[PDB]
């Protein structure tokens, strides 16, 4: 149970100290229904090419840290064969297998929260008096793969407490029990499919709820990586490619 | 006659596998009689959060409990119990002089998420169907009951929008109308699930239009028309400017109520209707405070 | 959007320019909910 | 069906039965653009001359496929072949063939 | 399919390129029910003396043509046996084959619109500013079988778009495919029988959508010949022939 | 020209999939569309005037 | 027989003076046998997002054409959803549906041979004497898109006589009968799958044989449009996008 | 349970369908009565060449014939019949003085398209697979018989190319070596289909590496090395100069043969082996030439 191994496509996972692994909501990614479906085109199914193991940018675990996020069917869609269909075509539709790692030793110390936030809209600090009202900007709201840091950890710059987001599915990496969480979301979304680019179904938080610390002497660079799979993955409405 | 992998092949399959399943539980769970238990293996009380998973340590093996029949009802806290209650999600203003709808007539724009107390319960899940039930109470900016006759009308996204009191678009030739009187109980009416999606969604991380997204159009970050109804109009039904300045309340009340996804409850103050913006040099904790760890 | 596959091929003696004429309806899966007022009240002032 | 104005450009007086067809000839031979319109049925364009558009007026929402039939009048001897597309959303107007 | 031939009465008409038959509301004339029927008079049927192919007057297809229009029960009400019974009887009923011919050839071009209009009620330009409530005249309202020409097409001369009169009984004559347009007509009218003097129970209109065009030396008169026959025509009321 | 609509679906011009359309197709009756009060009439009863 | 529509994908192609449909050595593309395969990864087929008809560049021809080519897997392999599984896999596999459409009018005349050469190798000149051993540079052997044409059309560039070229799947566009031709190709290899961007199956040929003419007055310009959809598609060795 | 499109998808059907069958054809058709037709309808003359297909037109439907049972054999025609003679595809010189091959031992590369001859026949075909068997035919220059001793030896690709006549490679310890001497009759060996493709290629279209293809490496264009089969190499069994100048003509004879894809036969004169490469300035007509098309 502490260890596991992730195949899907041609990539393959390994893990020594996992915590199990969480299926978002009870649900296993699953295409879509002949009765839940609109869109009268005989979708794509690539499988395979799409549904695989993609691991995007590094991020540096500090003593200082404050957190990361990511938006998803965003931060794939210009990554390998998955990013070209998400482009191509209008409509989008699929699950994700997150796997989040990140390794140090039995004398650092630490835990980070890793969830998934649904429908996770970002706020501004309406120029701090409240009197603006601003808004996030494109760089900001959809990263891409470079995911973004959190300004205000505490209210998720969304105005919503932090303390209450394990109400997502999530899963913790404390260094002293595991180094790396699995999370399986099902497609979430009040529509069978929808843009990859226009529309983010959920983000990715990684948070320091307890700081990384060490003495003086051990290896002072922690890295946190994360490695995403697309589930399920179907796509219509097919065109030139666009970007945005 | 055709090849392994693709009759073996699972894509396709539309059924969501679920690992749970809704059980009844009109009632509290009984706790049942426990006894002392000294034995190695068996750790009820040690688990494991990094797993993601809540403790499933229950009373009986943490102490010796007695047998209680608990049948506490389950029923106030289903979904209906909790939306069905009408609650203040607009306020229009007809006053006889002034720089606020000063023509006898005001076109307000459907979103009940201009007042914090029913905003913040609807937003504690991030989509939600529902049929509704609205209540229109109008009455003078003292209370007072006025014999004038109103003309309250929906204008679904695409109708023309009244630009007087004396609009054409008051014939309602289509669109639903109600004509009361502010001497008559307040107007009530029934309305539908009406939007294109399969639910509401109190939040949309994405941009409504493709394109180039600069600093001048972000203000349409999180706007989704799926959630767009329309406009609700007023008016003094007629061709001349009325004796009494009005107030409408609009208060809705949810039925047959649907939620998925719950989140974090707000934290901040809100400030605008259409995000989650918080006054940045204001974070306030999510509660009380006290001087030490230690004591109370 | 309609662009030419090749060309617009004529004799001598025929027209060097024609015209198309486009015709639009709905399909059989085709359906419309939620009645309200068109967009336009072809009426000024009062009809007479 | 009804007919669809897709040359809805112009407005003269005299000219407005002109809106109920548009031209087509001898072209250079490097895949020209003839015409161009929004299949949006119940927006401002073309659509708002058939009956289905202004159907759509009395109603907030539609679901279902279109179809457009183009009919050529020129004359017998006349031939050619043309490319109809279709962008669904998100594609710009597409700039070539 | 393309060939036909229409043979009613004492008149057999002969077609080459044709374009089928439109049976106008997928329904085909036929006599008053017992039911249906107020009149207690027993009615005439002079079948093949009045049920035939009346040719009226030919229009001439010009480059700068508007488009005519003809009522019906008019057009016939001075013309043969039908005329007759139409003037010396109060009460008529009857359907109508409408066939509209013209030829060119393969190097002429053009589109003509045929189409039934039920109740075509004319109005006017309204003295041009629209503050002048004018009315047509008996010259347009019921203009005989000599038809008369279309002012503003576009509106046909009543206000309504002609975009849209293909939700009527139709058919089009483009000189690339066929040469003729044929339409069979119920009896439509909110009474079971009706005085062919005071109402047109329906118009027929000609209207040229894509214009006519061929280069200097073929042929430049291209007529427009409209050949109609009444179909299961009932008179009843009988008295002293009247006009109108 | 033969005056008919097009009978062509969306089945022979692309591969389509399948598609159970559960849309009603009630609100476009005649009552639906009809059965709605709207103005037709207005009457003045001034107390000066012509 | 003379018309024809051919539905694929989302796009449809139609004809009315069409000569039959040849399908190449008798054969219709499939995908490739459990025992005809060596790689053992799980391939992909994407299906309707390359399955669909490509219309390539138009050529035009002229009183004094002398041919043109195409070589296939290539011509595809930077354009659509195909180009980039092309691109981003080391093998592929697939047949194609190739409609080459030429009109005129009942005034032109001329005769183009469309045929189907596999493994075809274009050969030099060998700097005239035939002392000098050059070999055709890249922009020839693999044209792209925008084909290539030919400057010793009756030795097809190659050393071999056009008079034969007819042993191959082919079929003509004579004016005064057909403005299309309609070949289905089957993959042919001596290999299950193979690079696309290294090696090309066959080549396509468009070729005069009877001189294009009219006479002035009649439009002069008369183009020769390519179109193309793969058939069975199937891609295996996934990797990062490789051009060539 | 799972989506229609995917069940009645045909994506892996693996069986090639098929249009055309192969039928038993051990002689020439025979012919059969015919009469005289005098009918409109039928018009078994008139053809549409522009269908791509050949004139199914028969004899019986264009003249009044007789019958006539044809018995002629089809046997001779056959790809094996065809291609089972052997023909020279290699010759090695072994002088004593001069600047080829000098040292008593040659290399050849094994490539049969050398000779117009063999090479004409074979590129009839695009693809080919066959068993071979080659005779080595050794003698002096005048066609002298010596009593002098040959080692051959196959050197698959990847093995060691002997560079001398004393070189360690002649120890054969695994590849292929024939003995003979020049008085002994023409050594003969079996050699089966040893490609890592199904059939050898005489055309291939295409480079057999990635990357850039500047002019520099345009050498490449049209090698597959999946018919480069190896070396050829041979030598004077000694450590000293041979008494005689040698001579190995190299035949070869195909068996079991199976081809596809026929293509239109060699028009203009060979100039190289790795291509199709022709005089520009020297290209002759396919055959004969008249004064006018009205004489013979
Ligand atoms: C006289 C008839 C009056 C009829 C009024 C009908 C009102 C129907 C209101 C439906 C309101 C749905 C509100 C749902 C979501 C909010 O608009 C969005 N979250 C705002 O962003
Ligand atoms: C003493 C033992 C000698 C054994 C010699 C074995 C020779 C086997 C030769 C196989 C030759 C296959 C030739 C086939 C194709 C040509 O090489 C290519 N088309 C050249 O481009
Ligand atoms: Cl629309
Ligand atoms: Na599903
Ligand atoms: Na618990
Ligand atoms: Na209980
Ligand atoms: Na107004
Ligand atoms: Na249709
Ligand atoms: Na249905
Ligand atoms: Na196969
Ligand atoms: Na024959
Ligand atoms: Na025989
Ligand atoms: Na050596």
């Amino acid at each position: 149970d502490r260890v596991a191994q992730l195949t899907i496509g041609n990539s393959t996972i390994t893990t020594q100290e996992a915590a199990n692994i969480i299926v978002g909501y009870g649900e296993w990614p699953s295409y879509c229904s002949d009765d839940d479906a609109t869109a009268v085109d005989k979708p794509t199914r690539p499988d395979v090419s799409v549904n695989r193991f993609y691991t995007l940018d590094t991020k540096l675990w500090e003593k200082s840290s404050k957190g990361w996020y990511w938006k998803f069917p965003d931060v794939l869609t210009e990554t390998g064969v998955f990013g070209q269909n998400a482009q191509f075509h209008y409509l989008y539709r699929s699950g994700f297998c997150i796997h989040v790692q990140c390794n140090a030793s039995k004398f650092h110390q630490g835990a980070l929260l890793v969830a998934i936030l649904p429908e996770y809209v970002i706020g501004t600090v309406a120029g701090g008096t409240g009197t603006e009202d601003s808004h996030p900007p494109y760089k900001q709201t959809q990263p891409g793969a470079d995911g973004f840091e959190l300004q205000h950890p505490y209210v998720l710059d969304a105005g919503i407490p932090i303390s209450q987001l394990t109400v997502c599915p999530h899963q913790w990496i404390n260094l002293r029990t595991n180094n790396c969480a699995t999370i399986i979301v099902p497609y979430m979304n009040t529509l069978p499919f929808d843009s990859a680019l226009n529309h983010c179904n959920f983000g990715l938080l990684v948070v320091p709820i307890s700081p990384l610390d060490f003495d003086q002497g051990a290896t002072p660079v922690i890295p946190i990586t994360i490695t995403l799979a697309p589930m399920c993955s179907e796509f219509a409405g097919l065109r030139q490619a666009v970007t945005q | 006659d055709r090849v392994a992998d693709v009759i073996e092949s699972s894509i396709g399959d539309s059924v969501s596998r679920a690992l749970t399943q809704a059980l009844p539980a009109p009632t509290g769970q009984n706790t049942q009689v426990s006894s002392h238990r000294l034995d190695t293996g068996e750790v009820p009380a040690l688990q494991a959060a990094e797993i993601g998973a809540s403790s499933n340590t229950s009373d009986e093996s943490m102490i010796e409990t007695r047998c209680v029949l608990n049948s506490h009802s389950t029923a106030e806290t289903t979904l209906d119990s909790f939306f069905s209650r009408a609650g203040l999600v607009g306020e229009i203003d007809l006053p006889l002089e002034g720089t606020t709808n000063p023509n006898g007539y005001a076109n307000w724009d459907i979103d009940i998420t201009g007042y914090a107390q029913m905003r913040r319960k609807v937003e504690l899940f991030t989509y939600m169907r529902f049929d509704a039930e609205f209540t229109f109470v109008a009455c003078t900016p003292t209370g007072q009951v006025v014999p004038q006759l109103l003309q309250y009308m929906f204008v679904p996204p695409g109708a023309p929008k009244p630009e007087s009191r004396e609009s054409l678009a008051w014939q309602t030739a289509t669109n639903p109308s109600v004509f009361v009187k502010l001497t008559d109980p307040p107007a009530q009416v029934s309305v539908p699930f009406m939007s294109p999606a399969s639910a509401y969604q109190w939040f949309y991380d994405g941009y409504p239009t493709f394109g180039e997204h600069k600093q001048e159009k972000d203000l349409e970050y999180g706007a989704c028309p799926n959630n767009m109804m329309g406009t609700f109009s007023v008016r003094n039904v007629g061709s001349s400017k009325s004796k009494y300045p009005l107030v409408v309340r609009i208060y809705m009340r949810m039925k047959h109520v649907r939620a998925w996804i719950p989140r974090p409850m707000r934290n901040q103050n809100y400030l605008f209707k259409a995000n989650p913006n918080y006054a940045g040099n204001s974070i306030k904790p999510t509660g009380t405070s006290r001087t030490a760890i230690t004591t109370l | 959007s309609i662009w030419y596959q090749t060309n617009y091929v004529v004799p001598i003696g025929a027209p060097n320019t024609a015209y198309i004429i486009a015709l639009a309806a709905a399909q059989k899966n085709f359906t419309m909910k939620l009645c309200k007022d068109t967009s336009h009240i072809l009426q000024t002032a009062s009809i007479q | 069906e009804t007919i669809l104005e897709v040359n809805n450009v112009p407005t003269n007086a005299t000219s407005l039965m002109e809106r109920l067809r548009f031209p087509v000839s001898a072209q250079a031979g490097k895949g020209e653009l003839c015409a161009v319109f929004r299949a949006d049925p119940g927006r401002d364009g073309p659509w708002q001359s058939t009956m289905l558009g202004q159907l759509c007026g009395y109603y907030t929402q539609w679901s279902g496929s279109l179809e457009v039939t183009f009919m050529f009048t020129g004359s017998f001897m006349a031939t050619g072949k043309m490319l109809i597309a279709y962008t669904p959303p998100g594609g710009p107007l597409p700039k070539d063939r």
